[PDB]
């Protein structure tokens, strides 16, 4: 809810597995939606409520979600589809949407 | 001046439901007033059954809400009260009760005072 | 074809106006519903404003901060979403999107969800000329 | 569920003209719109069915001489049973009108050799 | 006889339980203003607005009655206040018990039998039959109501 926090970016080695997540009050309950765009692309959704994916997204993007804080969990990036990604967060008490967090990513 | 009077095969199995009848006097089932079963067991362990509403309502106050199943016939001016499945932990004194607003000082206190009642046993088993 | 396109940027000074709108087709527009999103250099996916689905009767919200510069409607049959923008300043210059939300928020109807924005188009580029 | 109880558990004494029972409850068990808490004694006779004396001292039809003294959730609700009642082998139950569900208390008084 | 009175004076008994911390009843009326449910009912009848506040300790409603009409603000977007016989109130802690909880009260208010009783029908009774209601669906779990929620307003 209100602020969403994020690193800057994160440096994904092949295997890293990272946890790169949202902040927020509770993001345990009130979930957030989650985007990822293309570089001179608008953002396009990568994964639907909690755990769901649209047709066409790899196993990437599968992190359970289980604590306070949502977890994407990208283990690692596969040739050009590295891309930056953000998410939303309806935060009911204020009745709208505000959205937040987001890295862009680096390899090598 | 009212009284109610208990009936039926209380010795039941537990393969089968306990049905049992109560046949009522003196009133009309839909005019008002509520018709309820208060169980005791051989001490003085006393449980609220829940009612059957003049206006048809059943409210299953147990939380073993599809064991207990209450019905009505207002031609016959009985209620009607079974118990899927049948256990060890029902055997105990059956009673119905009629109760309802009386008159206080005021309109209508709700105070139903166990005004009216019934008497009889099953056995389970 | 079910991508959206966005059209009606420009070249627009501060203390001006524009409308901006974002076209649709392929699919039925009352079947989804569009809010605007704005994208500044740097930044990403900030909210502008929402209106509900006339289903759900039409009601308009704004951004924090944005109330009263940015009008926001529709016109549903033509497919079409448009922002009237006025009160323009630098600072807002940015990338506007129309996002395609899937809900409704009310009684006798039922459909309530989260706005799960799916698909959307490039957005139109909002500068000053000067 | 609200839960009543006889806090003495009764059995005071086997003779004693001025004794008490004595309810508490875990909840208020009052209405504002009405600034009345309705609960309710049950006083049976061993071998009948149970019937009500006292209703915050209303409905006494068979009246004798008694009590209504209580008012919180937990306090001291009581009834004096007197010198005499002609019903001095009886249980006693701990009744509320607060919740929906309806629970039961008791206790008694006998004196048996 | 304004919905700003009612609201506070339905949410006291309420708050008087612990129920939602923090006075309640102003951040009510600011999001019923804000963004207001539907109201108008197939009969005679009024929706429940709702406030999914994230200080609410537990879910449970609150009732009442009212003689008058008081107007309450509308939620179609046009000139169409609706009349209010009844005003409800429901606290709620996340998005999923406020769907459910809707949910069933939308098949409780497409009962018009029901409704027209609630307008005649005394407190006890008020009490008794939602009850009943919200004991009889699988859903509805642990949603507190009590007699002291349900009193005549002004
Ligand atoms: C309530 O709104 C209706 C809308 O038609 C109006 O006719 C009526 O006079 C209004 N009453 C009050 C007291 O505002």
């Amino acid at each position: 809810s209100y602020e969403v926090t994020q690193p800057p970016s994160v440096s994904v080695s092949p295997g890293q597995m990272a946890r790169i997540t949202c902040g927020g009050d509770n993001l345990g309950s009130k979930y957030v939606h989650w985007y990822q765009q293309k570089p001179a692309q608008a953002p396009v959704l990568v994964i639907y409520d909690d755990s769901e994916r649209p047709s066409g997204i790899p196993e990437r993007f599968s992190g359970s979600k289980s604590g306070n804080t949502a977890t994407l969990t990208i283990s690692g990036v596969e040739a050009g589809d590295e891309a930056d990604y953000y998410c939303q967060v309806w935060d009911s008490s204020s009745d709208h949407p505000l959205f937040g967090g987001g890295t862009r990513l680096t390899v090598l | 001046d009212v009284q109610l009077q208990e009936s039926g095969p209380g010795l039941v199995k537990p393969s089968q439901s306990l049905s049992l009848t109560c046949s009522v006097t003196g009133y009309s089932i839909t005019s008002g007033y509520y018709w309820n079963w208060i169980r005791q067991f051989p001490g003085n362990k006393l449980e609220w059954m829940g009612y059957i509403s003049y206006d048809g309502s059943n409210n299953y106050n147990p939380s073993l809400k599809n064991r207990i199943s209450i019905t009505r016939d207002t031609s016959q001016n009985q209620f009607f009260l079974k118990l899927n499945s049948v256990t060890t932990e029902d055997t105990a004194s059956y009673y119905c009760a009629r109760e309802g607003p009386y008159y206080d000082f005021w309109s209508g206190y709700y105070a139903y005072y166990m005004d009216v009642w019934g008497k009889g046993t099953t056995v389970t088993v | 074809e079910v991508q959206l396109v966005e059209s009606g940027g420009g070249l627009v000074q501060p203390g001006g106006s524009l409308r901006l709108s974002c076209a649709a087709s392929g699919f039925t527009f009352s079947n989804y519903w569009m809010s605007w999103v704005r994208q500044a250099p740097g930044k990403g996916l900030e909210w502008v404003g929402f209106i509900k689905n006339k289903a759900d009767g039409g009601t308009a919200a704004y951004a924090e901060s944005v109330k009263g510069r940015f009008t926001i409607s529709r016109d549903d049959s033509k497919n079409t979403l448009y922002l009237q923008m006025n009160s323009l300043k630098t600072e807002d210059t940015a990338v506007y999107y129309c996002a395609r939300d899937l809900g409704r928020y009310n009684f006798w109807s039922g459909f309530y969800s989260q706005n799960r924005f799916d698909v959307w188009g490039p957005g139109v580029l909002v500068t000053v000329s000067s | 569920d609200i839960v009543m109880s006889q806090s003495p558990s009764s059995l005071a004494v086997s003779v004693g003209e001025k004794v008490t029972m004595s309810c508490k409850s875990s909840q208020s068990l009052l209405y504002s719109s009405n600034q009345k808490n309705y609960l309710a004694w049950y006083q049976q006779k061993p071998g009948q069915s149970p019937k009500l004396l006292i209703y915050w001292a209303s409905t006494r039809k068979s009246g004798v001489p008694d009590r209504f003294t209580g008012s919180g959730s937990g306090t001291d609700f009581t009834l004096t049973i007197s010198s005499v009642k002609a019903e001095d082998l009886a249980v006693y139950y701990c009744q509320q009108y607060f919740g929906y569900p309806l629970t039961f208390g008791a206790g008694t008084k006998l004196e048996l050799k | 006889v304004t919905q700003e009175d009612i609201i506070r004076a339905l949410a006291s008994p309420l708050i008087k339980d612990g129920m939602v911390d923090e006075d309640f009843a102003e951040y009510v009326i600011a999001r019923e203003n804000r963004s207001p449910t539907g109201l108008q009912a197939k009969g005679v009848g009024v929706a429940i607005p709702h406030t999914l506040g994230d200080y609410v300790r537990d879910n449970a409603i609150s009732v009442g009655i009212l003689d008058k009409p008081v107007n309450f603000s509308g939620w179609y977007q046009s000139p169409d206040p609706v009349p209010v016989r009844v005003v409800f109130m429901l606290a709620g802690r996340t998005w999923d018990d406020i769907v459910i909880v809707l949910k069933w009260i939308k098949d409780v208010i497409l009962d018009e039998e029901f409704m027209k009783r609630l307008l005649n029908m005394s407190d006890e009774e008020i009490y008794r039959q939602i009850y009943t209601r919200i004991s009889k669906a699988p859903n509805l779990s642990g949603i507190n109501f009590s007699r002291e929620y349900v009193r005549h307003l002004n």
